């Protein structure tokens, strides 16, 4: 019955269910980022040589560079039978608020985590901005999540790569003391009550245990049928559907503006509620957030289910044994090289008694003298001189160094190419586009295009707050994957160039050349060229 | 030797009391200097005078308080050998069992504290399964004693049966020779009802203590005594030190056979209506908290007398007992026979203070400390691991620092069936 | 796991203990036939004997299960009188079993089952029917013979012949 | 005693290469008109199929089935229908493709089936495994008693040091019945005789 | 299959180690000798001072 | 085989190096190695060539079977052509 | 895709111009591509 | 409350958080710039040969030259829907 108890029971179930994959992913990230001698016991004691002759890291670097050379971003496209300009405004808004460094950095972090461990993630958040708002004095931005395996915990009863069927998700936020003070100030919490939350609970090193503060955010999705009011727009048309929950502080002002209620339907849809929690208490209970979907986007590498148990793998998991064997063999060889007596002769003391300064290594003598006789034995026994054998690397050591290196090289071949990883990133970006479309419909100001112009229908309440008015004809565009562009002008330039690349030297080629000059940036000479293109196109009609 | 990974799960315990108890996390920075003790005020009661001429009769203001503190960590220290295989096979399951055992220990502390500092005592001369609706009568006696004393129950009330008495209640329900809805529920399942006789949460608890009988007999109060409500008092140096309101040290003829947990009632003292100050028909019941010395004990409800002439009017506003002790008042013990206690309370009577153990500091190098969220009971501990080669092993320690507190012992109760002989 | 309190715990650590149990298989429950080439011009008797052997093997399996359960069963609830005397006697039996399991805090996540012999099941049904009332449960126990599928909190109740 | 047990994979790169090659060539249904029918008789069906199969779940299910087909030898997926209001496809409804993990142990086809796609298969049982919360979800969705925890033939195996595994099982039994049923021949007032 | 119970020995809660009110009941599974028996629940005592903490 | 196998080191009688044990510990502070020569009861220390522990070796069977197993897997893990 | 497949095999006659105009017609929408598609639609209508 | 104490606490927290990475980066800079022989604990002997036959420095030189051959600078572009020459003044500055 207790809300905290139910939340903790669900979180504990998911935490214990996703355990083995989380530990293996943490081990892979540690192995590829910190050190390959993941031993918690030999961090003290009498020391022995332990080298790090890395052979997997160049492969990870090459794969990361290969996947960075091919950026991917969301592309909104019109649906079937809808207006051909049904995605221009949405695409412009997306390119507006996703051109910042934060989105690119978050995507790159998630990509690197996906290659190394096997799972990465990022988040979509909405913030208030006044200097440069995208729409309705708000911005939608993308934030990174580090160590998604141990920081983002999904519903256990999820059978999809993008976790769109999951109904709740726990995200553990870690922040320093100053960060916790900022968090408390922003969310109206109490600074004196320091929170805490479950941790990965590992052994590996005494360090990396930064003195931090953990809090949890629990996102849950509820699908329900809610009352929706059908209105009559007094400027165009009539059938216009609004949600009662959204239209609740301007319900009286709608009639004053000129809207007349026609009917009242019940429409099924989803809402997302966020809770800020610790283990011992709940700080914020059910703060409703914008959108229909959980704002966390996961990216996976080699992902699947073995026995109703999720497994995700990167590129480093299978090279670990060979790399560790190679490091061990190299350390053994270095020990052999140093702590071994060199090649030197074996002498009885009587043989070189009195000539001990001839063998110290100087070159002042043309030969080496030896004692011949003894006063008791008459003559010293004759035995051929022996020399300590030179140090040698064992054939087993050499053979296994070769075999381990070859095994690591053979097994560290993702694909033939990173096509599967890029397709998984494309799936993640499609999910991101769906989430962003939901948030835009919920909070932004989407103008409807009439064929009679963009008609922005809005109203304000008595508290000087403006409430958005979005009709139910909002899902006119679907999501796809295309090249990453910083602006719609850049996208238009790319499309014009692609068309020019296939159009032969006819009259459409001249048309496209003039259009390319149209879509150019501004200096002075290119300004003159753009003016010439404008005049030519208008003259040709 | 063939072996598998299949686990034969053997135990599954429930922790309702610890779940329902409120958990408090006061600031550790201040608690470090405050000696782990924090004081909270009590709802204020005002006196009343009727008349016209009230010259030189203006009283003062008095606000009493209680103090809550904590105990010591409840760890799960264990050493783990690296070379052995039966240790690598068992390490993670050991961690899980440690979490479960820590939750169970917290629940046990809650149950024992509730059953040992419960002022209100309901007793029966025979077993619950004796007469029809006797379980209902047992619950209704508790609800009535909470109602007559005018105790605040805004957060809610709770009643915990022991499994034997819960079974007896179910048997009484199902032997009704009829089947409505409650009898059919009590037949198909063992549950009697979720709410009974006014309580809004009636459960069963496998971890309720057994109150062993007290051998004490023939004890009388030695010396007329008066207990006065007060907030602070002067120490040797003249500094004012605060006073807890939930304790009172009485002097008896001899405290032999008494322990922490027994229930006593003097012959003559009667409960009052708290706010209205009307004499009840029920004997005042106290729980002996600590047996100090040999002729003194410490009872949890402070017996403030309505007829005490040494009390200022503001102090007398807090009176909860109709009379004082008069140097011969025989004290009757109420637990004259062993019985597994049923425990009822108001939901805001037991709290669980908790504190962090900051072992993540830069001071503790060479060992790794992380957090550890206990399931069931919603608490935090630390999980610390260190290595060693003097024995070629590793030490793992799951620490948890908390403390159960009974802020309103007059709200908690104890049910004792079959207190005959 | 063991547990201890205190801050200073020098030389007070603990080892790890993990107990195990042994599971075994017995000998097969066979069935031999011997037939000549003459006796397979019909094959009807052959198929029928095959089916009868199947059913007999299943029944023998269940008999072994019943004997093992009734022999190696620790908890025992004894009553000084029969199960048909006085009211709610069978319910008190099932409640005693459930209560002792709950008090011992054994694991019941996979479900709990009670099995009556036919005579005790009949006595429980008679106890339900004589209840001088027919709301739903006595009506079912009268029209059909079943007392109920779940009794006194047990996850399932059956009658084993 | 503990003994070294390395893992030097040489098959996994082959599986990765095969999965990448099969992923580079997506394949989808294509509806074409029959012989003598209207030349654009499949436009509406093609549009509806693309509309309700363009989502992420369809591609994910196909990819899971393909990976299991490459590795174990058998994969599967399911087609389900749901009521949608915000963005329906037709008649306030949607048709979505869903994945099935471990198809070999979770989809149990009719034994009297001699077809690769199993179109002559007449019954098929799906085993759904879930934990406590998943069981509550299932019961709430399908209007079942969440108190009575179900059970079925467990298709999983405890062969790894997993801390816990799914304990609740249920089955969906599909059967196909071919019968002659009454139809009414009407007269459409618009044009259709 | 014989069911026995030793006098003065009672069940524990198996998690909270609280003395139950029911006498411990064991079931013999094999009679090896004329003076030895084998009972299926192993009676691990709580007050035994020869038992390590684990 | 690589890990648990004694390294290549000389075989010494204790009397051969008695008093010179610090010359063979692996340091580089001396120009040669001194060995004792005389035994008070046996007269002279018997002459025998110094023996060394054989270096660890991967068996030819192990190498052949590793190569054959890898080749067989490569030959059989070819889906189609 | 079908129009592009046709265009890849149609030699540069009048059907090539027809298919190029059709591709411009079926192109997505921006501003410049909007102008190109409007021009293609007008040319197709004027050609009948 | 004290501004000095707040600033010092923030600085100390960041300094102790970034301790390992800073140490490794300083060691990398010393290794790549000054000398690869860090022998001060080895002073319990006489003077021995300590050569420095670098094979990593050419790689660093090649990488530095490769990244120098491709200069990168800021470029200001007008926002979508803004004036076509909204960034010329800022670019000139």
């Amino acid at each position: 019955e207790n809300r905290l108890e139910s939340i903790l029971s669900r979180f504990d179930a998911d935490w214990t269910a996703s355990d083995e994959a989380r530990r293996e992913a943490k081990n892979d990230l540690f192995f590829s980022r910190v050190s390959q001698w993941d031993d918690w016991l030999s961090q003290y004691t009498t020391l022995q040589y332990r080298g790090q002759f890395d052979v997997v890291r160049p492969v990870v670097r090459k794969l990361v560079s290969e996947m960075r050379q091919n950026p991917i971003d969301v592309l909104y496209r019109p649906k079937d039978g809808a207006r051909p300009d049904a995605a221009d405004v949405l695409m412009g808004m997306y390119r507006t608020d996703m051109r910042h460094n934060t989105a690119k950095i978050a995507v790159n972090i998630a990509v690197r985590e996906q290659i190394e461990a096997g799972v990465g993630a990022w988040r979509l958040v909405t913030d208030y901005e006044d200097q440069s708002p995208t729409s309705n004095n708000q911005v939608i931005r993308r934030e990174p999540i580090h160590s998604a395996c141990s920081h983002v915990i999904w519903d256990s009863n999820s059978k999809l790569m993008d976790k769109s069927d999951a109904r709740h998700c726990t995200v553990i936020h870690s922040m320093s003391q100053n960060g916790w003070e900022d968090f408390a100030e922003k969310y109206d919490l109490d600074a004196d009550d320091i929170p805490s939350f479950q941790n990965p609970n590992d052994w590996v090193f005494p360090w990396l245990t930064q003195d931090t503060i953990q809090i949890a955010e629990f996102y849950e999705v509820v699908e329900k049928k809610e009352t929706a009011f059908i209105y009559q727009d007094p400027v165009t048309g009539e059938p216009v559907s609004y949600f009662k929950r959204d239209i609740k502080d301007v319900i009286d002002d709608l009639a004053d503006s000129g809207f007349i209620k026609i009917a009242e339907r019940q429409i099924k849809r989803r809402r997302v509620y966020k809770s800020i929690i610790t283990c011992t208490a709940v700080l914020k209970d059910k703060q409703l957030i914008a959108g229909e979907h959980i704002p966390i986007v996961p990216v996976f590498g080699e992902w699947g289910f073995v026995e109703d148990k999720e497994v995700y793998e990167g590129v480093v998991r299978l090279t670990k044994d060979g790399q560790r064997l190679r490091n061990m063999i190299m350390s053994f060889n270095a020990d052999i090289v140093a702590r071994t007596p060199k090649k030197k002769p074996f002498f009885w003391p009587e043989q070189i008694a009195g000539f001990e300064h001839m063998y110290d290594g100087n070159d002042d003598y043309p030969y080496y003298l030896l004692n011949r006789t003894d006063e008791n034995s008459g003559d010293l026994p004759t035995q051929p001189l022996a020399y300590y054998e030179n140090p040698e690397v064992p054939q087993a050591n050499a053979y296994m160094l070769e075999a381990a290196t070859s095994a690591v090289k053979e097994v560290a071949t993702l694909g033939v190419e990173t096509y599967v990883f890029q397709d998984n990133l494309a799936t993640a970006m499609r999910r991101d586009g769906e989430i962003y479309q939901s948030i835009v419909n919920d909070i932004y100001d989407v103008p409807r295009n009439v064929t009679i112009l963009m008609a922005e229908v809005v109203d304000l309440a008595t508290g000087e707050k403006q409430v958005l008015n979005d009709i139910r004809g909002r899902y006119e565009c679907y999501t796809d994957v295309g090249p990453s562009f910083q602006s719609m002008k850049q996208q238009n330039r790319a499309e014009i160039l692609e068309l020019l690349g296939k159009t032969p030297q006819g009259t459409p080629e001249y048309q496209l050349l003039l259009l390319q000059y149209f879509t150019l940036l501004d200096g002075k000479g290119v300004e003159m060229m753009r003016d010439y293109a404008n005049k030519q196109l208008i003259q040709m009609g | 030797t063939l072996a598998v990974d299949e686990i034969i799960e053997t135990i599954s315990a429930i922790t309702p009391m610890a779940q329902k108890a409120k958990k408090y996390t006061p600031p550790a920075a201040s608690m470090q200097r405050s000696s782990n003790t924090i004081w909270m005020p009590v709802e204020q009661e005002s006196p009343t005078q009727e008349g016209w001429d009230l010259t030189d009769k203006a009283t003062g203001l008095l606000e009493l308080n209680v103090a809550v503190n904590m105990g010591e960590p409840d760890n799960d220290f264990f050493q783990l050998r690296a070379d052995d295989l039966r240790d690598e096979t068992a390490y993670r399951r050991r961690i899980q069992s440690a979490a479960r055992k820590l939750a169970n220990n917290v629940e046990l502390k809650v149950a024992n504290m509730a059953a040992e500092m419960g002022s209100l005592v309901i007793t029966s001369p025979d077993a619950i399964g004796t007469n029809t609706a006797d379980a209902w009568n047992f619950v209704a006696d508790a609800e009535e004693i909470m109602f007559s004393r005018e105790l605040n129950r805004d957060m809610g009330t709770s009643y915990f049966f022991n499994p034997q008495d819960y079974k007896k209640a179910g048997y009484d329900l199902t032997k009704r020779d009829i089947f409505g809805r409650i009898p059919e529920e009590a037949y198909r399942d063992g549950t009697i009802q979720r709410q009974v006789a006014g309580f809004d949460d009636v459960l069963r608890s496998p971890k309720l203590p057994v109150l062993t009988k007290s051998t004490a007999t023939g004890i009388t109060v030695s010396g007329a005594q008066s207990f006065k409500p007060v907030a602070w008092q002067l120490d040797n140096d003249g500094n004012k030190v605060n006073v807890d309101n939930r304790f009172a040290t009485v002097t008896l003829s001899a405290t032999t056979g008494m322990k922490r947990g027994d229930k006593i009632s003097f012959a003559g003292v009667k409960f009052l209506g708290q706010m209205a100050k009307n004499v009840l028909a029920q004997d005042a019941t106290f729980s002996v908290v600590r047996v100090v010395d040999g002729t003194h004990v410490e009872i949890t409800p402070k017996p403030v007398a309505l007829d005490d002439v040494s009390l200022s009017p503001e102090q007398r506003a807090y009176a909860n007992v109709n009379t004082s002790l008069a140097d011969a008042m025989a004290v009757n013990i109420l637990n004259v026979k062993d019985a597994r206690t049923n425990v009822f309370w108001a939901d805001d009577a037991i709290r669980i203070v908790s504190q962090p153990i900051p072992a993540n500091h830069e001071l503790f190098a060479g060992m790794k400390t992380t957090s550890f969220s206990i399931p069931d009971v919603g608490l935090n501990g630390i999980f610390a691991t260190q290595g060693d080669i003097s024995t070629l092993s590793g030490l793992c320690r799951i620490a948890l620092w908390y403390g159960v507190n009974a802020t309103r012992p007059e709200a908690i109760g104890v049910g004792l069936p079959g207190q005959t002989a």
